[PDB]
């Protein structure tokens, strides 16, 4: 119900990047934010996956393409929504999803920052930076993951992907 | 130091409704999220409800939605479950527990949950 759009990062090139950023830039919504609006495009799903085999589907909102969440396998991760509207809007992605969790925090920087140990301007960003943030939010889901690896790789998503697409 | 203590379980018949009381003592219950488990005859521990510490992020597990309601009254420092619309396969002793893992505001995992009280027993009749 949702639109998917797919990228790798195996045999990634300037192109294919810039052609997935154009992909998700084309479907942000560009008339006034309406309230209470249909719940099936209020969210873009976006299929990362990377030479590791490894995959995972980041939930971007529609109005601003920041990352509300994403799934792994079996297992889904929701940001603190802000509102009352947004939580039980967020409560309609990966519905058939067994192990559910909704993080404690929001998905804003100062948060991230704070949790990494480390600010955006230090995180390299890049291909194989965005390579290695795939496998730590999939290993995330089996305990592998750390938690500030994770808010880490959170920054790295955000900054290639939302604010790419955000201008 | 919180001790949990769930209360208003019983015998009914399918159909009926109940209320729960998961009532705390040794801290402000308001202080967490809150949970409800149950476990059936001859099954596993089942996730059936949450409430975050914010108040705003509820989960339910999908054999209970739209007849279960979680909700929260910090003036008794007690975390209700109104359960509505009840069937035999609900019968099982009720617990609930305090989301311990300070990274989430929910969870349907046990693991994440502490200070899970002694239980209520609820058993559906037909």
């Amino acid at each position: 119900q949702y639109p998917i759009i797919n990228f790798t990062t195996a045999g990634a090139t300037v192109q294919s990047y810039t052609n997935f950023i154009r992909a998700v830039r084309g479907r942000l919504t560009v008339l006034p934010n309406r309230v209470g609006l249909p719940i099936n495009q209020r969210f873009i799903l976006v299929e990362l996956s990377n030479h590791a085999e490894l995959s995972v589907t980041l939930a971007l909102d529609v109005t601003n393409a920041y990352v509300v969440g994403y799934r792994a396998g079996n297992s889904a991760y929701f940001f603190h929504p802000d509102n009352q509207e947004d939580a039980e809007a967020i409560t309609h992605l990966f519905t058939d999803v067994q192990n559910r969790y909704t993080f404690a925090f929001g998905g804003n920087y100062d948060r991230l920052e704070q949790l990494a140990g480390n600010l955006r301007e230090n995180i390299e960003l890049g291909n194989g930076p965005l390579e290695e943030a795939i496998s730590a939010l999939y290993y995330y889901s089996t305990g592998g993951t750390q938690l500030p690896t994770l808010a880490r790789s959170f920054i790295i998503c955000i900054q290639m992907i939302s604010e790419a697409a955000r201008f | 130091e919180v001790q949990l203590v769930e209360s208003g379980g019983g015998l009914v018949q399918a159909g009926d409704s109940l209320r729960l009381s998961c009532t705390a003592s040794g801290r402000t219950l308001g202080d967490y999220g809150v949970a409800w488990f149950r476990q059936a005859p001859g099954k596993e521990r089942e996730f059936v409800s949450v409430i975050s510490r914010s108040t705003i992020i509820t989960d339910y597990a999908d054999s209970v939605r739209g007849r279960f309601s979680i909700s929260a009254d910090s003036a008794k420092n007690t975390v209700y479950l109104q359960m509505n619309s009840l069937k035999p396969e609900d019968t099982a002793v009720y617990y609930c527990a305090v989301i311990a893992n300070p990274v989430y505001a929910t969870s349907r995992n046990s693991d994440d949950y502490g200070h899970w009280g002694q239980g209520t027993q609820v058993t559906v009749s037909s």
